[PDB]
Order: structure tokens, then sequence, then C-alpha cells
């Protein structure tokens, strides 16, 4: 539909999560943990205790929340599902993306894995489940090779969970349709429709043989289903709120559950009266991953809406109270630190600088044009800082700000990207001249100055950092192409740009033809000869004064007498000579209609 | 902010607006999403029609406020 | 070949929307008494010594004319022979001043005119209450046509609810999907709806676009429920000339915040006859219950109000005609329910 150009203001290395973690994967062989964050980066961690810094690598190709990740092929390949509607195949040993699957029309919520068949299923809000064979997802590019898709049909509403067994013979989907739908992934045959849940299902598990299933719903119930008898054997009510994460041991006898009420339990499936409160978390539990290095699991990894991933010891699990209150462990054993998410944003009057507040209540000052941070202002009042930096200026909006990733994402759209014409002096630059500059044009020539199609390099005034992600996407979240600013010179990126960059960007950046000046009409009439005038949005009141003095009442430099002879009024307010007409019409013109000015002699 | 409009069939759509947005702009956006010409539209918020030439701030339309879309059955 | 005591209005041009609303609103449980009290206040204020008060004065003149003409018919039946009707010249001029849309003799909407009259009464009444406090009848529209609404939205990611409390004069209701009943349609207006796809809730808790569920519940309940039927669809614009099943008794307990035992009984229907959104004819039907045993002879029977002629219809005949079993030729547009 409509293609937008976005970029992210961020550091070159983002070691720590800048938002909550949506998914977890453990690699027992290498002692390696994977985190899929709402900041759109998959991070790799070491889980050896002696390792002071667990950080290994960062996996950066998504543009929205990474909702699920799956390790497969003995940890060689990882498959990622995101809200950018894409499924990505990675080299988990190195940390680079091999392929992108764009078969989904909406957010991709769920990934399922069958170990023995090397089969992965992907589901999301577009009501579609796609079955993938990981061995044929060794495809580099579409031109080099192409893959064909299998789909499972039947969902009448958005899918939030998926589950296959190891043998790859049963696949179960949970949705806001409230009913569990079961297929045979081998023949794509509809098998069952399990009923009993009253709210959304966000957690599904299957045992090895695919004869039983655990379902955790947002209504607070865990149900154990018999897929052979198509019935719910047992219901467990252990949570006061929705159950969002489920985990089960290998023997499929104890279930580890967590959700919105920030508690994690271990419920015996064959005798639910005995249950142990493992821990009290600080944010709602999103995912849990057991350490499966022992027959009774020794630890558990919890991902919350916070940026900290904690590991809780399970040693001591074996009391007599039906509903014990004391948690088994009061403190985590291993903690992976997190960052701060930009939660609140404010674009200043010049429409070039941003004030942000993060989760630690730190205020930062950002330069959008140069895609950098100007300064950190500490834990000062956000609104007092906004009022402190008020300036009596109007610049039209030319960009949007999204904080979905905990980082500043700036979106440019052809509707308004070129609406900001400013002067070089008023935008910090210089020449002995003061030309009129378009902020969107300058930013676009800065974001893709490494593209050979735009050379004769850059806008000649500023550069964005070379590590800046430049994203070409659609209104709706569907990402077309993402690249770093410095990668635009490669052959692959050059071709993908020749296919992806829209014509509105091409005109300004490649064809070098400049956008349209915007003009406002304004009346000018006596104050105790009337004619309508129009001029640029930017001209200073000095020029209107010069037009009035030298042409209406004109019966040493000529321009000197202009400023001291005529004075200009808008709604009984004397105008600052250096003020532009945008500002007058925005602030001093609170009435309705077209702007009208009045003039009087000193 | 984001406001809601309940369309003719009862379906609810989402509009991204600003407090300084005239009713004509809102009707243009509703035409974009629904195809009804603005001159045929009637918007009702809290039991009041939103007359043109007035902004969304004039009616205290906040985030996730629901507007109702009706037409004129002339007789 | 005899007339009826109950008195209609005159066409006066293309005035059938206004006549329909006026004959509905003259039969509301407490509209006449409230307008008489407000006019008493305005008369006292004038004797103590405006455009806003003109509507109340016009309504009072209309009501006194209607009732005195009906009475004169009762004691002098032969004084009138062909038609028994009056004309709202003053009221139309007043609305024409207070809204330039009604300049001329062109066809207008009935719900819009009802909304204009009610809003103007409410604003005059608030102004008058402010003037008094500067120095029980000041809440007429508020008590009798206004109700409070609760709009719950639930994010499907964090499952965190948000409450919006808004107001409503009318319950605006679809009549067909994108033999249906009024319960189905109120449910489509007020039961849980999921926002998915292009319409996605922006959650300030998630700082993200998420699917959500909205539900509308009724908190405070006006004495008269008016249901505005959306008998029109975007085909370019058409009229849905197939009515839905309308009960005589209605209970809004399903979509209510707190449990209540409050039934609502239908007493007025405003009907549009035509195959086009832009042209048609408006008619009003009301159920007579209270204001000469001749006047009580009509108890429980329905009155059909054409321009100037009045016809008495039995309840069974009216309900059969309104039902979509046969082609009604005049679809319901405005449904009025009063507490019981
Ligand atoms: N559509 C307005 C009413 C028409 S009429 C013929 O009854 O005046
Ligand atoms: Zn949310």
């Amino acid at each position: 539909r409509k293609v937008q150009v976005s970029y992210v203001i961020r550091d070159e290395v983002e070691k720590y999560n800048r938002n909550g973690v949506n998914a977890l994967q453990l690699d027992p062989a290498l002692n390696r943990l994977f985190t899929a964050g709402r900041d759109s980066i998959i991070r790799i961690w070491s889980v050896n205790q002696h390792k002071q810094d667990p950080y290994i690598a960062s996996m950066e190709h998504h543009t929205d929340w990474v909702n699920d990740i799956v390790l497969c092929c003995n940890g060689k390949t990882l498959i990622s599902a995101s809200s950018d509607t894409t499924v990505k195949v990675w080299n988990a040993h190195k940390g680079f993306c091999m392929s992108t699957l764009r078969t989904h029309k909406d957010y991709v919520k769920a990934l399922a894995y069958a170990k023995d068949k090397e089969l992965v299923a992907s589901a999301g809000l577009d009501r579609q489940i796609f079955l993938w064979d990981v061995n044929t997802l060794t495809a580099l590019t579409a031109s080099n090779n192409t893959v064909t898709t299998s789909s499972l049909s039947g969902n009448k509403d958005s899918i939030y969970s998926l589950a296959m067994n190891q043998l790859g013979t049963i696949i179960v989907s949970g949705s806001t349709e409230k009913v569990l739908r079961v297929w045979d992934p081998r023949t794509c045959a509809k098998l069952m429709k399990l009923k009993g849940h009253t709210d959304n299902v966000k957690a599904l598990l299957l045992n090895r043989d695919g004869t039983q299933c655990l379902s955790g719903s947002s209504d607070g119930t865990i149900r154990l289903w018999s897929l052979g008898q198509q019935r719910c054997i047992a219901t467990y009510r252990v949570h006061d709120e929705g159950v969002w994460a489920l985990q089960v041991n290998d023997a499929f006898t104890h279930v580890y559950s967590g959700g919105r009420d920030r508690k994690i339990y271990c419920t015996d499936l064959r005798n639910p009266d005995i249950r142990v409160l493992i821990c009290e978390e600080k944010a709602p539990v999103l995912k849990m991953e057991l350490d499966r290095s022992a027959d009774p699991p020794p630890a558990i990894w919890v991902a919350t809406t916070k940026s900290t991933v904690n590991k809780w010891t399970l040693k001591g699990i074996h009391n007599d109270c039906t509903n014990p209150i004391t948690p088994l462990c009061t403190q985590p054993d291993q903690v992976i630190k997190g960052g701060a998410s930009i939660i609140q944003c404010h674009i200043l009057n010049d429409k070039r600088h941003i004030l942000t507040k993060d989760t630690n209540n730190n205020v930062a000052y950002w330069d959008v044009l140069k895609a950098c941070k100007v300064e950190d202002l500490g834990k000062v009042d956000f609104e007092d800082e906004i009022k402190k930096r008020f300036k009596m200026v109007y610049v039209p909006n030319w960009f949007s700000v999204d904080l979905k990733t905990g980082m500043l994402t700036i979106t440019l759209d052809e509707s308004d990207c070129f609406a900001a014409w400013v002067s070089a002096k008023d935008a910090g630059f210089s020449s002995g001249s003061d030309p009129k500059l378009n902020l969107g044009g300058l930013l676009l020539q800065a974001l893709l100055e490494y593209w050979p199609r735009t050379h004769v390099k850059g806008n000649g005034y500023f550069q964005v950092p070379p590590h800046t992600p430049v994203i070409f996407g659609e209104a709706g979240g569907r990402t077309l192409f993402r690249l770093l600013c410095r990668d635009s010179g490669g052959e692959t990126e050059s071709m993908l740009l020749n296919e992806t960059v829209p014509q509105w960007v091409i005109d300004i950046t490649v064809d070098k033809n400049m956008p349209k000046f915007n003009k406002i009409p304004f009346y000018l009439q006596p104050h105790a000869k009337k004619d309508r005038l129009s001029a640029s949005d930017m001209l200073q009141v000095r020029k209107v004064m010069e037009h009035v003095y030298e042409k209406i009442i004109n019966l040493e430099d000529i321009a000197v007498l202009a400023e001291e002879k005529i004075e200009l009024l808008c709604q009984d307010q004397v105008l600052d000579p250096n003020m532009d007409l945008r500002t007058v019409k925005h602030f001093i013109w609170k009435s309705g209609g077209d702007l009208t000015l009045h003039y009087r002699q000193k | 902010m984001q406001i809601f409009v309940k369309t003719l069939t009862g379906k609810t759509i989402t509009l991204e607006v600003e407090p300084s947005d005239t009713i004509e702009n809102v009707k243009a956006k509703i035409q974009d999403k629904e195809g009804i010409p603005p001159d045929q539209q009637r918007l009702i918020f809290a039991g009041k029609q939103l007359e043109d030439g007035r902004t969304l701030s004039d009616y205290n339309i906040q985030k996730e406020s629901t507007l109702h879309l009706v037409l004129r059955l002339r007789g | 070949e005899n007339l009826l005591p109950f008195v209609g209005l005159n066409n006066l041009g293309n005035t059938c929307y206004l006549n329909s609303i006026l004959q509905v609103l003259y039969f509301c449980p407490g509209f006449k008494s409230g307008v008489k009290h407000l006019f008493n206040i305005i008369s006292r204020k004038k004797e103590a010594l405006l455009a806003s008060y003109e509507l109340i004065c016009s309504l009072q003149s209309l009501i006194i004319s209607v009732e005195q003409l009906q009475a004169s018919f009762l004691l002098n039946p032969e004084k009138y022979t062909d038609e028994l009707a009056t004309q709202p010249r003053r009221l139309l001029n007043t609305l024409r001043e207070l809204n330039p849309m009604y300049e001329g003799y062109l066809q207008h909407d009935a719900q819009e005119v009802l909304q204009c009259i009610l809003g103007n009464i409410q604003e005059t009444c608030q102004l008058l209450k402010k003037e008094e406090v500067k120095n029980i009848g000041f809440e007429l529209v508020e008590k009798l046509f206004q109700g409070q609404l609760v709009l719950r939205t639930r994010c499907l990611e964090c499952e965190s609810l948000t409450e919006r409390r808004e107001d409503f004069q009318d319950i605006s209701v679809p009549v067909q999907e994108d033999m249906k009943t009024l319960r189905w349609a109120i449910s489509q207006f007020a039961s849980v709806e999921r926002i998915v796809g292009e319409d996605k809730y922006f959650c300030e808790n998630c700082h993200h676009y998420t699917e959500a569920e909205r539900s509308l519940l009724f908190d405070k309940m006006p004495e008269v429920i008016t249901i505005h039927l959306k008998c029109f669809a975007a085909s370019g614009l058409s009229k849905i000339n197939t009515p839905l099943l309308t009960p005589l008794k209605l209970s809004l307990e399903e979509w209510s915040t707190k449990p209540t035992n409050d039934s609502y009984g239908l007493f007025a229907v405003v009907m549009h006859s035509g195959i086009t959104i832009s042209s048609g004819h408006y008619t009003a039907s009301v159920k007579v219950t209270d204001l000469v045993q001749s006047l009580k002879e009509y108890e429980g029977k329905w009155l059909l109000f054409d321009d100037s002629e009045v016809k008495v219809t039995e309840e069974k005949d009216f309900l059969n005609s309104l039902s979509p079993s046969t082609s009604p030729t005049s679809t319901p547009y405005l449904l009025f329910y009063k507490k019981l």
C-alpha cells in the first residue's frame, strides 16, 4: 500500500534488553540461552556461572516484537517469529539471518517444533498456520532458490499458541476462538475440536506421543486433555489470573505455570492438592524455560515484561498445607541484567529535538535530524523539562515517533515528510548565506548516502551514524526491507533498494528535484488599500513590514527606516519582526478563518 | 490519540487523530476507511452531533473515545 | 365518517419529520409537564424584567393549542367537520433560527430534529439553572432521555482493562449483518467485540498495537429508551427496507453493569416510507395510556399519525404490520421504550 521509511536511534551495540522478553530457548550442549525481546533483538547468553559477562552475540534483523523462537537442527539453526509479519531463519552458531519468510499477513505469534521430523509450524493473527521443513529452509535468496508452503485451515479467529509433539504427528492451536483445534501435520487433516476454555489460550504443551495436552488459558485454568478420548481429563485452578506460560517435565507429571499474577507454581498432575509456590516475580510471567540437564529439573528461566531474565533454583522440591504461601526461593540464582525502555516521548517546538523518559525515570535530549542523543538530563521532572525548553516557533510535523521497541523509531511518510521548510540559521547549519532547508529531504539524503544511485555524497550538512537501521515498510507493520546505513553500497542491498525504495523517496534523493514550498494566504488591512496577499510559510514579519511601508505609505539605507516606521499587529499583539507567519498563525491566531494582520505607524 | 468509530454495521474502526483536528478531517479519514462521503456523514459523541468547523478539543474527545456514525434518512 | 379527539399537525410544506417527533414527544411520560414548568419559569423571568427561550415558548404554544383544540372537539364536535389539526409555524421558525439547516421546505431527518430539540432544551435549562444559582425541573432531558454508558476495553496481550464513562441520548443500532431481533442488534451494539487487523488497539501498557475486546454496558438508565435503527447501508448509499423483530417489552439486564429488574414497554415508533435515503415520508405511531370516558375508550390502542389524519389501530394489527413477516412499506426508524 503506502511505503514508509523508518530509522532507529540507538547505539552500535545493545548488550542489554531494552524491553520485555517474549521467548526463551536453552542450548544444553553449548550452555547457551537465547532471548527474544520486545526490542526486536535476539540475544545469546552464556549460562556458566563463572562467566562474568554472559553476553555472546546479538541477532538483529527484526523490526518489531520477536514473539517466539525455536532452536532446531542440534542448535545450528534458530527460527524467529515477529510482529513484523516475518519468520526468519538464523545461523545460531554465528548469529546471522539466512532467510526471511513473508507468508503471513499479520503478527506471527507462535512457533512449534517437531524434533524427529525437523518440522516447524508458524501461526499468528492472520488465522494461518504454515508448516515448514527446516532442512529445505537452507535457502539463501529467492533468486537462488525458492520454497513451497503447506498450510492448515480451520481457525475462525486469531491464533496465539501452537504445539507439536516430538514425533510430529499432532499439532494443536490455541486461539481467542476459545476452542483448541488439532490437526495431523503429515496429511494436514483436521482431527478434533476440544472445548472447555472460556478465554484466550496462550500456552499449549504436548507429550512425546501426542496423546495428552496441557492448555493454559487467560481465564486462569490449566486443562489436561486426552486427545485419544477427545476429552478434558482434569482442570487445575491454581492462578488468580490468566495463565500465560506453561512448562512440564519429561515424564509429563508435574506442570510449571505462571502468568499475570506474578507467581510460579509446580502442580502435580496426578494429585493436584500438592503444589509448591516456586517464586514471586516482579512483572507478569511471559515465558519459562526449564534447565533439562537432570531428571528432576534443577532450574527454571523466567521472562517477564521487564528486561531482566532470572533463573530460579528448583532444588528442594519434594508440603502438608493445601495452599502454602511461603515461596520456595526468595531470590534468583542467576540474573541477566536489562536496560531501560523509552516509555514517554515529546517532540519539541523546532520539530528537531525529542525529550524522552525511560523506565528508570531518566530524561534524555535527542537530535532526530542527526539521529543521535544530545545529553542525559538525569532524573529531572519531565514536564518541567518540557516547559523549560519551550521556544516560540512553529515547524510542521514531518515525522512520527514509535516506542514499541523501547527505542526511538522515527517514521517518515510522504504525507508529511517534506512539510518542514526551515532556514539554515534556524536549524543550526550555515554556509555567507542562509538557504531554506527541508528536514525530510536532508534526512533522506543522510539515511541512504551510501547508495551509489544518489551520488554525483549526502546532504552536505550532517550525517547519521553509519550503524543506523534504515527500514522500508508498510502502514500496518509489514516490513519490506531493513538495512544499516553503511550497507547500502553492496550489490545485494543495492538491488533490494532498487526494488523497495518508493518513488517519493527516489524523486527527492535520486532525482534531486526539490519538494513544494507551502504558502499561506493572509489579509493585510489598516489599523486605526485593503488587499489579500499570499507568501511563504517562513517569511519573517520584517518582510511584511517592508512591503507595507515601502508600498502603502511611501510618500541612509532604505531598509533601516522600515523597521522603525511601521508596526504589525495580530489580534492586538505587536509582532516580533523575526517571527515567521507559521508561528503567528499557530500561536497568535486563535480565531477562525484566514490570518489577518494590521499595521500602524510608530 | 486513537479514537473509535462504530460504523453502520456495528463494526468498530480505529482513527488516529489529534486534539486540534477539525470534524472535516475526521470525516475524511472515515471516508478513507469506509467510503462514505463526508457530506453524507453524521458523527455523534456523547449524544451530540459534531458540527463542522469545530475541533476535537472542543468536544473533550480523549483517547479511545467512541464516535457513532449515522446517515440522514431524509423525509 | 367521524374524526377522533386526538389531534395531529399539518404538512405545512415538507414537515413530516418534525410532526412525527412532536407527536411522539407529546406522548412521553413527563415531557409536557416539564415543558410547562420550564415555561412557568421563563414567564416569571420575563415578567420580572431571548433566542434560547423561543423554543420553549414555541413548544408551550404548540402543546396548549393541541390540548385546547382536542378539548374543543370534545365539547363542540360539530364545530369542526373535515380535519382536526394544527400547525407548528412558530416552532419551525424557531428551529430554523436555531439551526439554519431547516431553512426552506426541504426534506430532513427525524432523529436529527429530535436531537436538536432535546439539545436546545437541555442548553436552555442549564443556562436557566446557572442564572438561578446566580440569584427538580432543571433535569428534564437528563432524567428522561439521557443515560450513562460504560465502555470497557481489554488488551489481549496484557489483559488490562480500561474504563470510559460516556453519555447517550439514543441507542444507535444496526439492522443487518455486514429474521433478526432487537436483542441481536443491541448485542451487536453492546456485547463483546474484538478489534483485529487494520483496527488494532494501541495499548499504553504495552506501548504497542494489540488486539482488544470492547464491551458496552449500561450504568444509568433514562426513563425513555430511544433506539435509533440504522436502516441504511453503504452499498452508493441504500436503505435497508426490511425491519427486525421489535418486542413490546424490553429488558436491558444482559448489558447492564448492575443487575436490575426494569422492563421497558414500547410506546412509540417513527417510520420512514420510501426506497431512498434522500426522500420519503415520515409517520409516527404511539400507544395511548393517559392524558370523558370516551378518551379512555382508546386505552391500549395504537394511534397512527399521518400528516393531519389520525387512525386508531389495535395492538395486534400494528404489531403484525410492523413485523417483517409481510412487506410493511414503512420501516421503523425510531423506537421508544418507557419504564414500567
Ligand atoms: N420527507 C418529509 C415529509 C414529506 S411530507 C409529503 O409528508 O411532507
Ligand atoms: Zn496491552
